[PDB]
């Protein structure tokens, strides 16, 4: 569960979870047959003994296309007891008034759209970043190659390609 | 009996040490076995050296040719065996660093050589160290993979930490493809998406970057830097290090090494250099201007295709390109070299000084292949 | 008779923290006449093939099962550029450890074949010979499997053997390609060794396990560390405590049993 | 020796008893007496002795 | 007898020479002394099999 | 270590257990005298090169 209000900043939001503290609960945001845990700074837990305000997530447009499947971590096996996706974090009402992060979902040439004008594709070969879009110091994405951007005015409905 | 071969590199190493160290005899005293002999052979290696060895020897020859006599150096990540001790001359301090503890002697050296393990890709250790030229070959990609960061980020950290240093010339083994990516089968297959290598002969892999990004980082570091991409030697001048120390070459291996060098070049950087403006394309068949100011009306320049001269500018009619001209512009104090090229590649532009002294180098520049745009 | 029995315990972040001083160690009366008699009798009566082959197969099978927490797949994979510290004498077959050929050809059925295997040790035949307790000129390896024992250089002294264990841990961690793993055997587990490992090796390792392929009555144990050269907070746990307790107590029971049987070539009356 | 495998006899040497006055220094009998004393006390040869002598 | 107690531990034999890696200590001596000693111990005057450059 | 030819230094060992004697009885005499296939009163020694008795 998460509070009624959420912010898109460096501090991000935080959710609360009810689960036995015996587990470890890494992210494992899958994209294919592979799982690609790939969330060092996107999710972060304090202390599993208490509610610990799990999942200090830093939201961005890519989540709209990304299902997470919170999994369990053991020594021999991973995600064997509990493994379910963040179903309602799959889709969030993104406030177009406030800026947000512009990580990319996949390498397959995703095109950015502000309000239907079909802004230049994000993963287009030989890409030039717009002057307005700022790159974050630490890209918050499953792939280390993908950088992070900021998009204050609108910039929703990232079109596939 | 103990069998081994000697070499001029061995002699150069032996010329450094003042007192010969003494091994510990434990590993030989423990032997309570019988090891039958064999007839000695000069070139024992019957399968010839491997392409990895050939590439390492290219790097070593480049280092040895770059270093002069009586110069303070410092290598980044030499290894347990200080191979650089056999490369550079025996009259120069050679203080080198590596994260893993060394295996060489301590003391008993004529010129001072110091070892130290401090993870050179970190902050707060260069302010005390001294040096003029710095070498980092076959270690930067390893460190980038170890810290699990991108090659550009690791390079930027290295350059920002070297800014504290007092060196003036810098040559490292950067990791960038300078040609169409080919994915050499069995030795190096490049990953377009994730930008990794996955050396199948060692199970290793590390990221890479591109020339414009590396040059932008170097320019942001120093404005007056003179970046230059050393070209691979088709003349086999590096073969001296192999033949003069009893190693067979196995021509297929040397061809593979030549193919593999183009993806792992080594850029030379002069912190105190001469900047020079340029145009956008520099593609063959079209005009190409170049601005280089302030060499007081003595402009003996000579850009090199690979190692041969082209446009020595003592007489433009003797150049090897389709056309080239020059002007002084006394009011501005800068030459406007405009010419048209016919072969794509990287040029040196050595820029022989306007004096009897040796030539002071300028940056390098790459020319692009012809366009495929036509209209009737 | 038969193959070896495997007994293992791997780190889990959920059990407990326990100080090294709370762990059991080697018994005092371990180097006595009757104790050596029992161990030698059991070793002579044991009917097996190559002890090293059996141990190495079991350890590799139990070692390619671990998976790191920082990613999903696992620690060890195919083509890892392994190094084998402590290569040995002839084994009546090839002149090297009998695991190299099947483990390169992909015959163990639980291990992917590595890229190459270089050998080291006093008694090697196809590799360099060096003193592994000190630095030496070599490359870097993503997985170093040390089988060197603390008897040849330990001059019949438990303290010297413990110091040698410390030095060999130090060497094996310097030569292990940050991001990889290693395997070291400990002949004589003592509280000094436990304290040194807790103080120096655990904070620089991601995960670990320690196994014991039972083939002959003794107190040797293997130590497997995963993901070296990475900061982390690790400590011994109640699982390791229970493992060591069962280990030492089964040693004691088998020793008390074997010290009551007759000699190997006795004449009964 | 193995500490758990009995032998039919703890020492095999002879220890010449009387006639030593007839054999002094640098004689094969004297040197063999010294070697047998050493072997009884428990020394070992640095060279491996085969299982079937020649 | 100041020597310890343990059975002979013999290594194995091999029909070809094995590589060796030296390791160094603190003590030092004169380079000319080392050269004179290697000249005493050498066996250089012999014709080795040449091999093959390329 | 060495006296005149080098002996193993650095270590020293010897047997520890000795079997008890067995008296020789008429049944044993007869069993040794009718030499069976498993236990004859002799044992062949053979050359180390030609491998013959
Ligand atoms: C296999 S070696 C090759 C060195 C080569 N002979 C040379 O100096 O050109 C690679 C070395 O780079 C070093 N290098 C890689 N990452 C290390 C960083 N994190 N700390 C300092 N050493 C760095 C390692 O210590 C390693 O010994
Ligand atoms: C009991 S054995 C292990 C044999 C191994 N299982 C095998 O079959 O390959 C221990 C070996 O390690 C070697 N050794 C012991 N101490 C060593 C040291 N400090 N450095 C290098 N080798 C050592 C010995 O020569 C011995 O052959």
């Amino acid at each position: 569960a998460w509070p009624a209000q959420l912010d898109f900043t460096i501090a991000g939001t935080d959710v609360d979870i009810t689960v036995n503290p015996y587990y470890r609960l890494m992210a494992f945001v899958k994209i294919d047959g592979q799982w690609q845990i790939a969330n060092p700074d996107k999710f972060q837990f304090f202390s599993s003994n208490t509610g610990t305000l799990v999942m200090n997530v830093k939201l961005d447009i890519a989540d709209r296309y990304l299902l997470y499947y919170i999994r369990d971590v053991q020594s021999r096996d991973v995600g064997f007891y509990i493994q379910h996706p963040l179903q309602l974090l799959n889709t969030i009402t993104l406030p177009t008034n406030e800026d947000l992060f512009l990580s990319a979902p996949d390498m397959r040439e995703w095109a950015v759209k502000e309000s239907g004008n079909t802004i230049c594709i994000l993963n287009s070969p030989g890409f030039i970043p717009p002057q307005d879009w700022d790159v974050l110091t630490d890209t918050i994405s499953w792939s280390p190659s993908l950088p992070t951007y900021v998009v204050p005015p609108g910039d929703y409905t990232l079109t596939p390609l | 009996t103990i069998t081994s071969r000697r070499s001029p590199a061995s002699a150069r190493r032996k010329a450094r040490l003042r007192y010969l160290p003494l091994i510990d005899p434990r590993s030989l005293e423990v032997q309570a076995r019988t090891i039958l002999p064999s007839n000695p052979v000069l070139f024992d290696n019957i399968n010839g050296a491997s392409p990895h060895v050939c590439l390492t020897m290219m790097y070593n020859f480049e280092v040895s040719s770059a270093v002069y006599d009586g110069d303070v150096v410092l290598d980044l990540g030499t290894g347990p065996e200080a191979k650089i001790l056999e490369l550079i001359p025996s009259t120069s301090p050679v203080t080198c660093v590596d994260i893993r503890p060394t295996a060489q002697p301590n003391g008993c050296w004529n010129v001072r050589t110091t070892f130290l393990e401090l993870d050179y890709l970190s902050d707060g250790w260069i302010t005390g160290v001294r040096g003029d030229i710095v070498t980092c070959m076959l270690s930067l990609g390893a460190a980038a993979a170890g810290k699990s960061m991108t090659f550009d980020a690791a390079f930027q950290q290295l350059v920002r930490v070297l800014t504290r240093s007092t060196a003036n010339v810098l040559l490292i083994q950067v990791n960038c493809p300078t040609d169409v990516i080919r994915t050499i089968k069995g030795y190096l297959e490049i990953d377009q998406t994730n930008k990794r290598y996955k050396f199948p002969k060692f199970g290793r892999d590390e990221p890479y970057s591109d020339m414009d990004s590396l040059e932008r980082i170097c320019r942001a570091a120093w404005p007056n830097c003179s970046i230059t991409w050393v070209p691979l030697s088709y003349d086999l001048r590096w073969t001296k290090l192999a033949l003069l120390e009893s190693t067979t070459l196995s021509s297929a291996s040397v061809r593979i090494a030549e193919l593999m060098y183009k993806y792992m070049p080594i850029m030379r950087i002069d912190i105190h250099g001469l900047p020079m403006e340029k145009q956008g394309n520099f593609i063959v068949g079209q005009n190409c201007s170049l601005v280089i100011p302030g060499f007081n009306a003595q402009d003996v320049f000579n850009c090199y295709f690979n190692s041969a001269l082209a446009f020595s500018t003592e007489d433009v009619n003797s150049a090897m390109i389709p056309q080239v001209t020059a002007q002084f512009d006394a009011n501005k104090g800068e030459w406007s070299l405009d010419m048209v090229f016919s072969d794509a590649g990287i040029y040196t532009m050595q820029a022989l000084v306007g004096s009897n002294a040796n030539p002071v180098s300028l940056g390098s520049f790459v020319v692009d292949s012809p366009d495929v745009d036509i209209t009737d | 008779i038969g193959e070896a029995l495997s007994y293992y315990v791997d780190y889990n972040r959920s059990h407990r923290v326990v100080l090294s001083s709370e762990l059991p160690q080697l018994p005092d009366t371990y180097f006595d006449g009757d104790e050596q008699y029992g161990r030698s009798l059991f070793s002579l009566a044991r009917k097996v093939g190559d002890r090293s082959l059996v141990k190495d197969t079991a350890v590799l099978k139990h070692a390619y099962q671990a998976i790191d927490p920082n990613t999903g797949k696992e620690y060890l994979r195919a083509g890892q550029s392994v190094a084998y510290f402590g290569a040995s004498a002839g084994h009546s077959g090839a002149d090297q450890p009998l695991v190299i050929e099947p483990w390169m050809q992909g015959k163990i059925s639980g291990v992917p074949p590595p890229s190459s295997v270089r050998q080291f040790g006093y008694d090697v035949a196809k590799g360099a010979i060096v003193d592994l307790a000190r630095p030496f000129p070599s490359g870097d390896y993503q997985f170093v499997y040390s089988d060197v024992d603390q008897v040849v250089d330990g001059h019949d002294d438990l303290s010297i053997s413990s110091g040698l264990v410390e030095s060999l841990l130090d060497s094996c961690v310097h030569a292990t390609a940050p991001g990889g793993s290693f395997v070291m055997k400990i002949n004589f587990p003592t509280r000094t060794v436990w304290h040194y490992i807790e103080q120096k090796i655990l904070p620089n390792v991601t995960s670990y396990m320690l196994i014991k392929p039972f083939v002959t009555n003794n107190v040797e144990v293997f130590f497997v560390a995963f993901g070296v050269h990475q900061q982390s907070a690790l400590t011994w746990t109640s699982g390791v405590y229970f493992f060591l307790v069962d280990h030492f107590y089964r040693y004691e029971t088998l020793s008390a049993i074997s010290r009551q049987l007759p000699s190997f070539g006795y004449v009964d009356d | 020796a193995r500490s758990a495998q009995p032998v039919t006899r703890l020492d095999q040497c002879y220890h010449l008893r009387w006639g030593a006055q007839y054999v002094g220094e640098d004689s094969l009998t004297y040197r063999l007496g010294v070697l047998s004393l050493l072997a009884t006390n428990g020394y070992q040869l640095a060279r491996p002795i085969p299982k079937q002598l020649t | 007898l100041g020597m310890r107690i343990s059975a002979l531990q013999s290594l194995s034999d091999t029909p070809a020479p094995v590589q060796w890696l030296p390791q160094y200590t603190i003590d030092q001596v004169a380079v000319d002394e080392g050269d004179a000693m290697v000249s005493q111990l050498t066996q250089l005057p012999l014709r080795p099999d040449y091999g093959s450059i390329w | 270590a060495n006296v005149w030819g080098v002996r193993l230094a650095d270590s020293l060992s010897s047997p520890t257990i000795e079997t008890r004697t067995r008296h020789y009885t008429l049944h044993d005499f007869y069993s040794d005298l009718d030499a069976s296939v498993g236990k004859e009163p002799w044992r062949p020694l053979r050359n180390q090169r030609t491998n013959e008795i």
